[PDB]
RNA sequence: AUAUCA
């Protein structure tokens, strides 16, 4: 859901209003799942 | 006031005036530590006064441990007298007094925030990162390590009064800035 | 300026913009007719036009307080080009080109706050601390990943964003003895509130616990109860303290895990304020669910 | 730069 980073690391809510006077961005986290394999060979497999 | 600081620690240099068989050292002296891959220096000691000496092939060895003037040239004349029993031409030469440490207690707790404030050009406090106040005295030349405690910790001394001068000089300042 | 004919020594003058003019106040003599307005001359160098339209638009605002005075255009597709000329004029600008290459440094300390989530007034003043101390024979040869990590808490310790120098270490790198050292020949040339905020988001309490912490570690710090134990020890021990006094409770693993602390280092903060319970919390706090002072763990 | 006015 839409949230806020404030000056001091405080993440919290944040509502269409308050966007609109403090002029903050309603925008919400984009999160990815991320997997960092490793392989190896010898001079195939 | 009433207090004088006690000395701690005196450091010492010593020329021995010829090359050193480190091996040589460390085989027949009584008290010795030398391994070549981790320092290169032969670490010898003696019991009275309690010192440690760190010996080098230039034959230049650094005197530390005493805890005051005398005993400092005391061990360093015996710690010569054993390099030449194991046979070198060793020479006691060049005795110099590097660094004097000493320390005191004031009896009363110290507002470190406060006097770094005051005293910010000669101060460094990061109670995060070491606890105590650093204090870089202009004259004499002198580093003072101050804790919240009243314990007091003077460095970089070249001579006794020194010490003394500094805290002398300091005092009316932890005065100042007490808890109780 | 000053009015010719009068000469009164605090000069009493208006700038009538709107028939622009300035006149002496007292005399009413015109000082001057010629007379131009800033703001629109502002939006020459400044504007919103990135497209090209604009016949107003005819400069482009510089910092010669971070970047000196290096004025330089780059070659670049237009409408009707060729892709071969670009790529020729600048390979050509390659032979013409070390420390104008430094500036790139500027970069790594861009990409490193927003990597730390820091503000646009924190970057500007990491990158004019490090183009002041980059080249210092005081620093002489330092970790050069641990000198531009040093300049980023001297530039938030002027701009009051809270950083810890452990939050840095975090980032990169740091060598703790090495960035605190250059942290030290850079500066001749936190506190428990700080974290509270944040641990307590991370531990998901209400505002009640945050402020009631936030009082009780002040306290704790004002009655010296804590003689030297580390300020990020402190607020945990603190915030210890006050959730354990309200519902929503955190045990130490929990404060510890956040506050990035140990149980046992909070434990011994905790016993050391414990005694002074009544006098730490705010005075209108509400203990509840079955916690109150006599109650505290007392641990 | 968009929107708009006759
Ligand atoms: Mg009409
Ligand atoms: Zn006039």
């Amino acid at each position: 859901k839409p949230m806020v980073n404030e000056s001091d690391g405080v993440t919290h809510a944040l509502y269409p209003q308050e966007a609109r006077l403090r002029n903050l961005t309603y925008s919400s986290g984009l999160f990815v799942d991320v997997k960092k394999r490793t392989y190896e060979a010898i001079d195939e497999l | 006031s009433g207090i004088v600081p006690t000395l701690q620690n005196i450091v010492a240099t010593v020329t021995l005036g010829c090359r050193l068989d480190l091996k040589t050292v460390a085989l027949h002296a009584r008290n010795a530590e030398y391994n070549p891959k981790r320092f290169a220096a032969v670490i010898m000691r003696i019991r009275e006064p309690k010192t440690t000496a760190l010996i080098f092939a230039s034959g230049k060895m650094v005197v530390t441990g005493a805890k005051s003037e005398d005993d400092s040239k005391l061990a360093s004349r015996k710690y010569a007298r054993i390099i030449q029993k194991i046979g070198f031409a060793a020479k006691f030469t060049d005795f110099k007094i590097q660094n004097i440490v000493g320390s005191c207690d004031v009896k009363f707790p110290i507002r470190l925030e406060g006097l770094a404030f005051s005293h910010g050009t000669f101060s460094s406090y990061e109670p995060e990162l070491f606890p105590g106040l650093i204090y870089r005295m202009v004259k004499p030349k002198i580093v003072l390590l101050i804790f919240v405690s009243g314990k007091i910790v003077l460095t970089g001394a070249k001579q006794r009064e020194e010490i003394y001068q500094a805290f002398e000089a300091i005092y009316p300042v932890l005065s100042e800035f007490r808890k109780m | 300026l000053t009015c010719p004919e009068c000469k009164v020594y605090p000069p009493k003058i208006v700038e009538r913009f709107s028939e622009g003019d300035v006149v002496c106040a007292l005399c009413g003599l015109v000082l001057s007719d010629k007379l131009v307005d800033t703001r629109s001359e502002w939006r020459t160098f400044s504007n919103d036009d990135h497209n090209g339209d604009d016949p107003s638009r005819v400069g482009e605002a510089s910092n010669p307080l971070l970047d000196g005075n290096n004025l330089s255009t780059r070659i670049g597709k237009g409408e009707t080009t060729d892709m071969r000329f670009t790529k020729e004029l600048n390979k050509a600008q390659g032979k013409n080109v070390k420390d104008n290459e430094v500036q790139a440094a500027f970069a790594k300390i861009t990409m490193l706050c927003d990597a730390a989530e820091l503000p646009k007034i924190v970057k500007d003043c990491a990158k004019e601390a490090y183009k002041l101390c980059h080249d210092e024979k005081t620093l002489k040869g330092k970790s050069m990943e641990s000198i531009m990590a040093a300049s980023i808490l001297i530039g938030c310790r002027r701009a009051e964003v809270a950083r810890t120098f452990k939050e840095i270490q975090s980032l990169i790198h740091v060598k703790t003895k090495e960035f605190g050292k250059t942290l030290n020949i850079m500066k001749n040339i936190a506190q428990n509130l700080t974290y509270i905020p944040r641990f307590c988001s991370h531990l998901g309490l209400p505002m009640q616990v945050t402020t009631s912490a936030e009082y009780t570690a002040k306290k704790c710090k004002e009655i010296k109860e804590i003689a030297g134990k580390s300020p990020i020890t402190i607020a945990v021990v603190s915030i210890y303290l006050n959730i354990l006094l309200f519902q929503i409770p955190i045990t130490a693993a929990k404060v510890g895990q956040t506050l990035q602390v140990t149980e046992g280092t909070i434990k011994s903060g905790y016993k050391i304020l414990y005694e002074h319970r009544d006098k730490l919390v705010d005075p209108q706090l509400i203990a509840n669910g079955v916690v109150s002072l006599d109650n505290l763990p007392g641990v």
